[PDB]
This record gives C-alpha cells, structure tokens and sequence, in this order.
C-alpha cells in the first residue's frame, strides 16, 4: 500500500517492529544464506536500474552509473563475509566468560537526489546482516528509483527463509512528514547523507547519529613535480558523472614558479579560462539565498554558461576561474557538485600548505587531500604533509575518487562513500562504518 | 616424431617486482627457507633484501656462501649434508650463471639420497631421446630463481654442468624436470654494475639467439620469440653503454630481452659456437661471453657453402637450408635495400656485427686478451678433440670434421679471415 | 552468584574484572548499552597511500606436444606413470562416429 | 549528564542506573543474603553500580 | 569450444563440493585483480585436453 | 564450410593482442607469427583440401 | 565487423581514459602500421594514413 | 579492459546499424 500522511505512518512503524522481534532469534547459519541471494540480485540488475534514474532526475550519464552500482555491491560481499556477529563471538575459559551480542533496533534513513541508488544498496546489505531493519525517506525528484531498488532486495530475501515485511518505504513525501520519523520513540539511529543541509539538523535531535558528508578537498602542485601527467588526471576525475561523486576535487593550489605553464596547458586539452566580466556572471548563479542552487547540480559544462548569457564550444569539459581571497564571501570554496573549479596563487611550498588547512575546516569535515610531487628525491616533504593536515586519507600522485575501467589503478581502496563522522564542530576526523557500530556486546561471568 | 615447447609456470617481470612476488610464497604454506648465493653478493647488501622481508612474517633462514666461479663436485656435496640437517621446503637461488647450476644439483640429491652419481651421468646426457624416465621431483620442495645480470638465460632452461675434482672431467645433465617452478626478472638489481660486464652478457644473448633460428629443431613456436631479441638489441644496447644509470628505461629492456632468448634455446638446442668457447673459457681462464664474441663473425662464413660433408634426409630436404634463413634476418631487421640478392644480404649483416664490437670496446683477436704464444700450439690438439663431443653437432647443419675445426681456432689468433 | 561491585581484602574474589567506573555511554534515549573507555576513543587515525608500479605476467601450461601423428605416443605417457581411472567428455557428433 | 549530551559537541558520560537482584527457589539462602549485605555497607553505598 | 568450457566447471565442483556456484561469480570475474585467491587445485586430478 | 568460420577467428584473435593496453614485449612476437603464416597457406587449404 | 571497427580505433576520440593509453602506452594508430610492413603490403615510400 | 578509447553507448549502435545495410562507419 501507499503511505501518504501521518495518520498511517504509525501503522507502518508497528508492522516492522512485529517482525524484527521474529528476526532476532535466527542463528548464524541461515543468515549468511540471505546475504548471498540479496547481493547477487542487486548486481544482476545493474542495467535496468541506472537507466531509470536518469530520465526523472535529469542529470548524470548512463555510462558511469553502471560501474558504480557494481563496485558498491561486491566490495560489501568480499570483506564482511566471515565476521561473526550472531550468537557467540569468543570464549576464554580460565575462569568462565563469554561475549554474546545483540542488535539495536530500527534504523531510519535519508537519501539524497545525487546518488539515489548506490547508497540504498549499501544500507540494505548490512542492516540485513546484523539482525535489524530500515525505513527510508527519499527526496521528491527521485522517488521512483530508490523505492524500486529497496524492493528487489526484499522480494529476493523473502524466498530464502526470511519474514515478510522487514523493509518499508514512504511514497510521495515532503518536509512535514519527515520530522515525525526522527522523534518517534521506537527508532534510535539515523544514517543521513547529502550536503550540509540535513546532516546539521540530524546531530541535534536528541538521538545518536552519524553522517556521510563531503568537504572541499584541495590539490597541491609544487615545482619538482611532473606537469604533463598531473594535469590530465585532475581533468579525468572531475568529468566523471559530471562531478557529483562525493569527495571530488574542488580547488587547485599551485606555486608561482610554474604558474605560467599550468595555465595554458588547461586551455589546450579541455579547459576554458575566464578572468574578466564573465567572472561576476558565473559568481551570481551558484549562490541564490545563502545556499546552493538546484538548477545546475549534475548538469554538463556548457549549459550553465548559457544561464549567465555567454557562449562556449561544445566539447569543453570544465570551467576554471581564478581568485585570491579565501573565506565565506567569495563563492568558489563551498562545494558545488558541478564541473567547476578554482585555482589560487602562492609563493612557495611552505605557504601553500598554510592555504589548505583553512579550506578544510571551512567545510566542517575532512575526507581527503592529495599532493603531486616526486617521491624518490623528497622523502622529507611527503612526510611533512602527514603532520599538518587533518583528514583520514592522504593521497600522493593519484587522483581522488577512482578511475573507470581500462586501467590498473590501486584496487583495495574503499569507496568514497561509506565514510562518515560523529560531529560537526572542528578538527574532526572520519572513519569507516560497517558491522561493528550496529553491534553492542555484553559479558557474563560465573 | 614430435617436437615440444616446455616452460615454467610463471614469469613475473617489471620494475619493482621482487617484494610483491615474494609475498606469494608466504601466504601459501611455506615455513622453512634455504638460500644460495655467490660470495660477492653477501658481503654487500644485495642478499639482505630478501632476508628481511621474509623475517617479519616469520620464517627461519640460513645462508650458504662458498660457491666459486665453477662447481667441483665436492662443495655441492656439502649442501646435501646441510640440506638434511634443517629440512628445508624452498630453495631460493640467486646470482647469474654459475651459482644457479650448483643450486640445481644439490636439490636432486635432497629428494633421493641413495641415488649414487653413476646413475645420473649415463641415462640422461642429451635431450633428444625419451626412452627413460626421471623420478618425480617436487615432493618436499619447490625451487625459485632470480637473475642479477643480463646475458645468461639459465633460469628457464634445463642445463646444468659440473666438473670433477680428481680427473678434471666434465659431466653434463639435461632433462626437463630441473626447471624451477617460479622465475623472477627484476631490473632494480642491475643499475650499478660497471661498464665491462654489460657488453659481454649483452653480447652473449645475441649469440644465444642467432643459432636457435638456424638449427634443425626450430619449430613455428620458437622461431618467433628469437626475432624479438635481435630487434631489441640494436635500438638500446649502444644507449646502455654510453650512459649507464642515466637512462633507466634502456637498461630494463636489455634485461627483459635475454631471458626472452632463453626461451628459444630451451626448446631448440644450440649451434657449434657455444661449444668451442666452453673449453676456451675454462682452460685459459677467460670469462664466458668474450669467447663466443670473438668467433660469431667467423662461423657465419663456415655454415654458408656447399659443404660436401652433410648428413642426408635432415638439414637437406626435411629442413630447407642454412643459407636463406640468414637472409630473413637481413630484411626484418632493416639492413638491406629493396632490390638485392642472397649474397649481398649476408655481407651487410656481417658488417653490422663488426661496427657493434667497435664502439663497445672489445679486442679483435685472442692475442690482445692475454694469451701468450707458448701454450697455444702445444694445446690445440687436446682442445680441438673436445669440441666434437661436448654436446653439439646435433645442431649446426654442416657436419664438422676434426681436421677443419682447427682452422677456425688458428685464424682467430693472427686476425685473418676464414675462407675456402 | 557474585556481588556487584567488589569485595575488600581478606578474600579471593575474581581479580581481572574492571572497576565499576570507567564505564560510560554515548546517549540517553533507550535500550543503550555501555562500553569501556580507554586510549582508543581519544585517537583518530589516518592513512596515506603512494603509487606503486604494477606487474605483468606470462603464464602457460607445463607442456604442449604437437606434430602429425602425436596423439597415441603422448597418451602412452599418462599410463606408465601412476594413473588408473579415466573419465571422458565429448559432444554428440563426436561419439556417433569414430573419433 | 543530561545537559552535556545537548550542547552542540560530542560527549560521553559515566552514569549509574538502578540494578536489580533476583532470587529464585533453587538457590542457597544462607549465602546470598550475606553478600548483598556486604556490598552495600561499603563506603555507605555510594559506589557506582551498587 | 563448447564442451571444454564445461569441463573446467565439472572439475572444480568435484574437488570442492561444499562450495556453491554463487560465490564463484562475485569474486573472480576479471583477470586484473590479484587480491583474493582461488582454492588450490590439482590434488586428486590433473586435466588433459 | 568450417575451415573459414574458424580460421577467420584466429586472425581476429591475434590482431587485438598487438594493440591492447596490456601487451608486453613477450606477447607480441608470437602474435605476429600468426598473421604471416595465415596469408601464405589459408587460400590453399580451402580450394584444395 | 573487423573491417569496420578498425576505422573506429584510429581517430581523435574525444573521451579517453587517462594516465593509461595516453602516456604510459604509446598509441593505437601507429601500431596498426607495423603490421602493414612486417606482412608485406607497403611500398618503401609512403605515409602513415 | 582493452580497446583503448573508452566507448559510449550512442556510438555502439551506429556500428551495428551500418554493417547491416552494408555502409562503412565514418565521422
Ligand atoms: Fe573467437
């Protein structure tokens, strides 16, 4: 059935509660049988499921949402396969002790319009491995895709030994309905994502929470490095799904000695600079009411240039600007979710690093940071960058997110998402969620 | 009859490859390790590179460094005693040329102690028969190999030689079960050796390959990989001698090109040129590589003629000829005009072989190498009666007679050019 | 069958049980369990990653026999060595004729 | 502890909740009345988790 | 072609029966990874072709 | 009618291993020895048999 | 297809994955020429195209 | 994995729709 208004939301939350208490007595041997026939049926339906999120939403390319739906559905069935989280964990018998486990309860959820399908396959293959449930609450612009993918996983789980109504989803939502699925008494988690619009209200609700955020991560180029290579990698990892992948590049800090050779090189391959009157036209589009617009998020390169008024060739990839001020006021440091960028000028190496600490803490959270240089003639400079920045990843001569297929990049790096926090204040690092946060453990003693 | 094409299971190769592969022999079941090493490669910090990586995960190891330039059938017997005192499970060779052979004979007398050495010197002496059978190896051991110099493909071929202490005799082994189960070809271990050892070995490969194309056991499997060696050794070898470590790209391809040619002479036996240089390089004390370098330009005018002495039904009708095959190198390599005949293609090859020996800096004749005119006419007869039976003449289509194999040993001392 | 906090001295109660304090939480709502603090909550950890060069390969079987008249000879080498029982797989057209 | 969790900052708290004792029929009585009586007059009953 | 592709599956589920076919279709599907390894084969058979 | 549908597969099985993005200096010399053989004998093994 | 797909591997090709097949591996077009020489279908003086 | 140019779907039905009538692909 459909769930429209609050008068029956208190009926959906009661059915699952009748089932979770039937789930929390299974044994370890017939829960690792659901986890198999629920991952395969998400990977074997990777290409009716991306093509249906492009026609409604209006952004994204069909060719890149197919090699991202397959990476977040087999990394999560290659590491959490044999990790005991049911019944008994360990047993030391010098005097008699054991360490049984139990689950929490009912896990709420929130989903944005950017990746409407990848971050729903990931929250329904750990909430189905640690003996609990979930409830979704999607965005209006993509209400048809998210509800779809949380049905394929269900109807394939029913027919292997599961109960009936373990997962549910709102349809036809709004704001006024969502605030009742965070103060209801019988749910005790929230996994929120998106920009800094909803994650900030989640932490302040009288309940525990974690959040999968994104902060503007910088790029640093010094003099000793190669130029013919570290301009054509940044240019690849930004036109990947038109620059909506979490933890992409947003700013390019560069020293002065080679600033007049890492400018025209952009203009030849795929770039188109701007330094005049056009700079104020683009500067009045990505900032409308003190927040980000929803008119360009995901769109290609040349179309936003049409919103301002001027024209650009068709085969362009990115729009580069250039400024020198770095705080709130100038709108190029806020994350944008668009194929744009911003390049700064700096004197020497030791001052560039000083011009990146101030960008990270603006966004609230640290996710990544990357540095291009030589790694066999400066062992003392790659280690000085590991005692001054504050994130969880530090990349050296490597793009931020990942490549496509047609290459041999490093394989055992976790995805950009599935990486959250516990606060918003300042100087807070992230860490990777998984089946150890949803498991409280006990002890008995004879 | 039936040819063959045998090789190991695995060949890893690129820059930066030794620490990764070696992580593969500890994730499987391996606990005890033995090592073999030359003397020079233990006083410096080469053999410590593989001993520390193994130690952190935890496996016991013991070194064994007494192998000289040649084995003598007495030092190797010390290894079988040290072998069955520690019960090893993996035998990690190291070095180039000599030290690998001795690490191949100590392994066969570790799986079979009762086997006396009179049974393994008359049942397996030439790889063309198949009537007998060698015992099953690899029950409580499996072998590894590593390479340190460029020019000797002794890591993927079943050739092993030892000499006796008493009489001064040679005993070769050959059968397709001594080949290791994992080779490794790294180039980070060769960027520091001087510019006198990278023009013998880098001229050894050229002779190790330009006989596998002309023999009478080359099939349509081995003809190919040999023609990839001759090409990669005329663009980069001159640029690996004048620059050394300044051009680390060119140094890698020469090193990934000899072991290519190694695959060619393991499935088709070698010519005559790799026989006369054994004795001429272990009785006057010359290092191997300069000897066949001083004779390769003299045999090519010797295999190309009418040759009254030539066995029939093979090398005359079953195999086409030894002449036209030298032409097909002279047009794939690019040293001929579009319009030419057979004879003129030979000469433009032979000149390319002299202009390479010049800029690399080697002498012309034996005399400048350090051999007096005192021990060369009194030892030419005990020396030219050995090249007839030291594992050759299976190849080299021209069936040689002893009264003409000494003309080549006697015109490569005064500088003259052989001719009929 | 044991008191809650601990005993004094003059007895042999169980010794390796943590104190009653040093045991906290992260919320107040409902059905929230506790866990023991220590030097792992006050430590955020990072990762760095360099660019390593890949490695190639060249892998094959052990043996490839070939020439006209080589199916019976090689197939004798399998029975001299220890092998007793043999299964076969085949298509259909290769069984109603003499292959 | 209740005002600390709500301040716009992370927090942890070392609390105390009233913990019960359960006696059934099969048990011993001469012993499990003289242990409860010891662990409550220890510092006059202010130890956390009594 | 067609039969030989089926004689490499008939061997692996004969040496390892307890392993299903839904686990060997999500680990190994492209030959460039080298992280996850395959169970050792060649104990009680060896395959001619 | 089955020495052409098969034979033209080999030509195409080889003229893609000399252009791809994984080729080394090992797997090129052999994949060139295929094309040279297949031009001097294939038109003979279909007209005659 | 092998007489049509060849003309769609020798062009400018706007979208190309990068850091491989642009600077580590040389190119695709020029390698389709070496076959034209080793196989004997080229005059001594000609251009690439 | 091979096939250096990163393909895209809109240029992979033009090949299947020009080798059926008999034409030759060209840009
Ligand atoms: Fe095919």
């Amino acid at each position: 059935m459909a769930v429209t208004n609050v008068a029956e939301l208190n009926a959906l939350v009661e059915r699952v509660k009748k089932a979770q208490r039937e789930y929390a007595s299974f044994t370890q041997e017939q829960v690792d049988k659901i986890f198999r026939a629920a991952a395969l049926a998400a990977a074997d339906a990777r290409i009716p499921l991306a093509k249906m999120a492009v026609a409604e939403s209006g952004m994204g390319i069909v060719e890149d949402k197919v090699i991202k739906n397959h990476f977040a559905s087999e990394y999560i069935y290659n590491a959490y396969k044999d990790e005991k989280t049911c019944g008994v964990l360990s047993e030391d018998d010098t005097f008699g002790t054991i360490t049984i486990a139990e689950p929490i309860g009912i896990i709420c959820g929130i989903v944005p319009t950017t990746n409407p399908t990848s971050t729903a396959i990931f929250k329904s293959l750990i909430s189905l491995k640690t003996r609990n449930a979930i409830i979704f609450s999607p965005h209006p612009r993509a209400k048809d895709a998210t509800n779809k993918a949380a049905d394929i996983v269900l109807q394939a789980a029913i027919a292997a030994g599961a109960p009936k109504d373990l997962i549910g989803w709102i349809d036809q939502p709004s704001v006024e309905l969502s605030n009742a699925l965070m103060h209801h008494p019988d749910i005790n988690l929230i996994l929120a994502t998106g920009g800094p619009g909803m994650v900030k209200a989640a932490y302040s609700s009288g309940k525990p929470a974690i959040g999968v955020g994104a902060g503007n991560t910088p790029v640093v180029i010094d003099e000793t490095a190669d130029i013919k290579r570290a301009v054509a990698s940044v240019l690849m990892s930004k036109t990947f799904d038109n620059g909506v992948i979490c933890a992409s590049e947003q700013s390019v800090v560069v020293v002065d000695s080679v600033y007049d050779a890492v400018r025209e090189r952009f203009a030849t391959h795929g770039g188109y600079l701007l330094q005049g009157k056009e700079l104020k036209a683009v500067q009045d589009v990505i900032l409308k009411n003190g927040a980000l617009n929803a008119a360009i998020v995901g769109q290609p390169a040349y179309k936003i240039a049409e919103l301002a008024g001027f024209s650009v060739p068709e085969n362009t990839k990115i729009l580069i600007g250039e400024v020198t001020v770095v705080d709130e006021s100038e709108p190029f440091a806020h994350e944008k979710l668009s194929p744009t960028l911003a390049m700064y000028r700096a004197k020497d190496f030791e001052d560039a690093v000083e011009k990146a600490e101030k960008l990270v803490a603006m966004g609230g959270i640290g996710h990544t940071s990357c540095l291009y240089t030589d790694q066999d003639n400066q062992p003392a400079r790659v280690s000085y960058f590991g005692q001054k920045m504050k994130t969880a990843r530090i990349l050296i001569n490597t793009p931020a997110s990942q490549g496509g297929i047609g290459d041999l990049y490093n394989f055992k790096l976790a995805p950009s998402l599935t990486l959250g926090c516990g606060s918003w204040g300042g100087n807070s690092i992230s860490e990777n969620v998984g089946p150890k946060h949803l498991i409280n453990k006990k002890t008995v003693a004879k | 009859n039936m040819l063959w094409h045998k090789l190991p299971k695995s060949i890893y190769f690129r820059r930066g490859s030794l620490p990764i592969a070696l992580d593969e022999v500890i994730t499987d079941g391996h606990k005890r390790a033995l090592i073999v090493t030359d003397r020079f490669l233990f006083n410096n910090g080469y053999a410590d590179q593989i001993t520390s990586v193994l130690k952190a995960a935890g496996v016991e190891t013991e070194v064994f460094f007494e192998v000289e330039a040649d084995p003598t059938l007495s030092i190797v017997r010390k290894g079988a005693e040290l072998a069955n005192s520690f019960k090893p499970d993996v035998i990690i060779a190291l070095g180039g040329g000599s030290p690998m052979d001795a690490a191949k004979i100590m392994w066969v007398m570790y799986e079979h102690p009762e086997t006396h050495f009179e049974e393994l010197a008359l049942r397996f002496m030439d790889i063309r028969k198949r009537i007998y059978k060698f015992p099953k190896m690899g029950v409580k051991a499996k072998m590894i190999a590593v390479t340190t110099t460029s020019g000797t493909g002794s890591e993927v071929t079943p050739f092993a030689v030892v000499t006796d202490d008493a009489t001064g005799q040679k005993y070769p082994l050959a059968d397709y079960a001594l080949t290791p189960d994992m080779a490794i070809v790294d180039a980070n271990l060769v960027m520091d050796m001087p510019k006198s050892l990278c023009a013998f070995g880098g001229l050894d490969a050229v002779t190790h390959a330009m006989e596998a194309y002309v023999s009478v056991l080359a099939s349509e499997f081995s003809d190919g990989q040999a023609l990839q060696a001759l090409k990669l050794l005329k663009e980069y070898l001159p640029a690996s001698y004048h620059e050394g470590s300044k051009n680390p790209v060119a140094r890698e391809r020469v090193h990934s090109a000899a072991t290519i040619a190694g695959i060619a002479f393991a499935n088709a036996f070698l010519g005559v040129c790799h026989s006369m240089a054994h004795k001429l390089g272990s009785q006057f004390h010359i290092p191997h590589g300069l000897a066949n370098a001083l004779l390769i330009c003299n045999v090519i005018r010797y295999n190309a003629n009418d040759n009254p002495t030539k066995q029939t039904a093979f090398s005359q009708y079953d195999r086409p000829q030894a002449r036209r095959r030298y032409a097909e190198i002279a047009d794939h390599l690019g040293l001929s005009a579009p319009g030419d005949r057979t004879a003129a293609k030979i000469e433009k090859l032979l000149a390319w072989l002299e202009t390479l020996k010049a800029e690399l800096g080697i002498p012309k004749s034996i005399r400048e190498a350090g051999v007096q005119e005192a021990d060369f006419l009194a030892n030419v007869d005990k020396l030219s009666e050995d090249a007839f039976d030291d594992q050759c003449t299976g190849a080299n289509p021209r069936y040689p007679l002893i009264s003409e194999l000494k003309q080549i040993l006697l015109d490569t001392y005064y500088g003259r050019d052989y001719v009929e | 069958n044991t008191p809650a906090s601990q005993g004094g001295i003059g007895d042999l109660y169980n010794f390796k049980l943590a104190p009653s304090l040093t045991l906290g939480c992260g919320s107040w709502g409902g059905n929230s369990i506790s866990e023991n603090v220590g030097p792992k909550h006050l430590i955020n950890k990072k990762t760095v990653a360099k660019r390593a060069e890949n490695m190639l390969w060249h892998k094959l079987p052990k043996s490839i026999y070939f020439r006209r008249g080589s199916l019976p000879i090689a197939l004798d080498e399998v029975i001299t060595d220890g092998h007793k029982r043999a299964l076969i797989v085949t298509d259909r057209f290769l069984f109603n004729n003499g292959y």
